[PDB]
Protein backbone atom coordinates (compact mmCIF):
# COMPACT_ATOMS: atom_id res chain seq x y z
CA UNK A 1 0.00 0.00 0.00
CA UNK A 2 1.37 3.24 1.13
CA UNK A 3 4.87 4.27 1.66
CA UNK A 4 4.97 5.34 5.46
CA UNK A 5 6.36 8.53 6.74
CA UNK A 6 8.73 8.92 9.44
CA UNK A 7 10.81 11.81 10.16
CA UNK A 8 14.65 11.75 9.25
CA UNK A 9 17.80 12.01 12.26
CA UNK A 10 17.85 15.67 12.06
CA UNK A 11 14.89 15.80 13.80
CA UNK A 12 15.51 13.06 15.85
CA UNK A 13 18.47 14.72 16.96
CA UNK A 14 18.29 15.96 21.27
CA UNK A 15 20.35 16.81 23.58
CA UNK A 16 20.15 13.95 26.02
CA UNK A 17 20.08 13.31 29.62
CA UNK A 18 22.60 10.75 29.93
CA UNK A 19 21.48 10.47 33.30
CA UNK A 20 21.54 6.91 34.93
CA UNK A 21 18.34 5.26 36.68
CA UNK A 22 18.73 5.96 40.58
CA UNK A 23 19.71 9.24 39.96
CA UNK A 24 16.38 9.57 37.88
CA UNK A 25 14.68 7.73 40.69
CA UNK A 26 16.68 10.02 42.96
CA UNK A 27 14.85 13.09 41.58
CA UNK A 28 12.14 11.21 40.61
CA UNK A 29 9.56 13.77 42.82
CA UNK A 30 10.99 16.75 42.39
CA UNK A 31 10.88 16.40 38.59
CA UNK A 32 7.77 15.40 38.47
CA UNK A 33 6.40 17.80 40.53
CA UNK A 34 8.61 20.67 39.06
CA UNK A 35 7.21 20.76 35.58
CA UNK A 36 4.14 18.24 35.25
CA UNK A 37 2.69 20.83 32.57
CA UNK A 38 5.46 19.82 30.15
CA UNK A 39 4.99 16.14 30.81
CA UNK A 40 1.65 16.03 30.79
CA UNK A 41 1.30 17.53 27.79
CA UNK A 42 3.40 14.87 26.27
CA UNK A 43 1.37 12.69 27.44
CA UNK A 44 -1.99 14.03 26.40
CA UNK A 45 -0.52 14.21 22.83
CA UNK A 46 0.95 10.33 23.25
CA UNK A 47 -2.51 9.44 24.29
CA UNK A 48 -4.49 11.38 21.81
CA UNK A 49 -2.45 10.83 18.24
CA UNK A 50 -1.10 7.85 18.92
CA UNK A 51 0.84 8.12 16.45
CA UNK A 52 4.50 9.13 17.71
CA UNK A 53 5.66 10.94 14.85
CA UNK A 54 3.58 13.98 15.60
CA UNK A 55 4.84 14.28 19.72
CA UNK A 56 8.04 14.80 18.85
CA UNK A 57 8.41 18.97 19.88
CA UNK B 1 -78.82 -23.67 -4.11
CA UNK B 2 -78.29 -23.37 -8.19
CA UNK B 3 -75.09 -23.47 -10.39
CA UNK B 4 -73.99 -19.63 -9.54
CA UNK B 5 -72.85 -20.34 -6.29
CA UNK B 6 -70.53 -23.25 -7.30
CA UNK B 7 -69.52 -20.95 -10.02
CA UNK B 8 -68.52 -18.33 -7.65
CA UNK B 9 -67.26 -20.19 -4.91
CA UNK B 10 -64.76 -22.10 -7.58
CA UNK B 11 -63.48 -18.68 -8.78
CA UNK B 12 -63.54 -17.52 -5.19
CA UNK B 13 -60.72 -20.93 -4.51
CA UNK B 14 -58.86 -20.50 -7.76
CA UNK B 15 -58.40 -16.66 -6.38
CA UNK B 16 -56.82 -17.86 -3.04
CA UNK B 17 -54.85 -20.35 -4.97
CA UNK B 18 -53.31 -18.14 -7.57
CA UNK B 19 -52.21 -15.55 -5.13
CA UNK B 20 -50.56 -18.53 -2.66
CA UNK B 21 -48.64 -19.64 -5.30
CA UNK B 22 -47.75 -16.34 -6.04
CA UNK B 23 -46.64 -15.57 -2.23
CA UNK B 24 -44.52 -19.11 -2.08
CA UNK B 25 -42.05 -18.57 -5.60
CA UNK B 26 -42.30 -14.74 -4.02
CA UNK B 27 -41.04 -16.40 -0.96
CA UNK B 28 -38.10 -18.37 -2.75
CA UNK B 29 -36.79 -15.89 -4.74
CA UNK B 30 -36.85 -13.43 -1.54
CA UNK B 31 -34.86 -16.62 0.55
CA UNK B 32 -32.65 -17.12 -2.19
CA UNK B 33 -31.83 -13.22 -2.53
CA UNK B 34 -31.22 -12.77 0.72
CA UNK B 35 -29.23 -15.71 1.49
CA UNK B 36 -26.97 -14.52 -1.30
CA UNK B 37 -26.31 -10.95 -0.30
CA UNK B 38 -27.91 -10.58 3.51
CA UNK B 39 -29.46 -7.22 3.51
CA UNK B 40 -32.74 -7.72 4.67
CA UNK B 41 -33.85 -8.80 8.30
CA UNK B 42 -33.19 -13.16 7.46
CA UNK B 43 -29.98 -14.61 7.20
CA UNK B 44 -27.66 -12.00 9.66
CA UNK B 45 -25.17 -14.06 10.60
CA UNK B 46 -23.88 -13.16 14.40
CA UNK B 47 -20.84 -10.57 14.59
CA UNK B 48 -18.69 -9.97 17.84
CA UNK B 49 -20.15 -7.28 19.86
CA UNK B 50 -19.55 -3.86 20.42
CA UNK B 51 -20.31 -3.30 23.55
CA UNK B 52 -17.84 -5.63 25.20
CA UNK B 53 -14.87 -3.26 23.20
CA UNK B 54 -12.50 -1.65 26.14
CA UNK B 55 -12.51 2.12 24.84
CA UNK B 56 -10.43 3.16 27.80
CA UNK B 57 -7.07 4.61 27.95
CA UNK B 58 -4.42 1.54 28.16
CA UNK B 59 -1.63 1.76 29.59
CA UNK B 60 0.74 2.10 26.54
CA UNK B 61 -0.66 4.84 24.17
CA UNK B 62 -0.31 3.01 21.00
CA UNK B 63 -3.64 1.93 21.28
Amino acid sequence: PGIVELPTLEELKVEEVKVSSAVLKAAAHHYGAQCDKTNKEFMLCRWEEKDPRRCLK
Amino acid sequence: DGPEKNYEKTLAILQIESEKAELRLKEQEVRRLMRARGDGPWYQFPTPEKEFIDHSPKATPDN
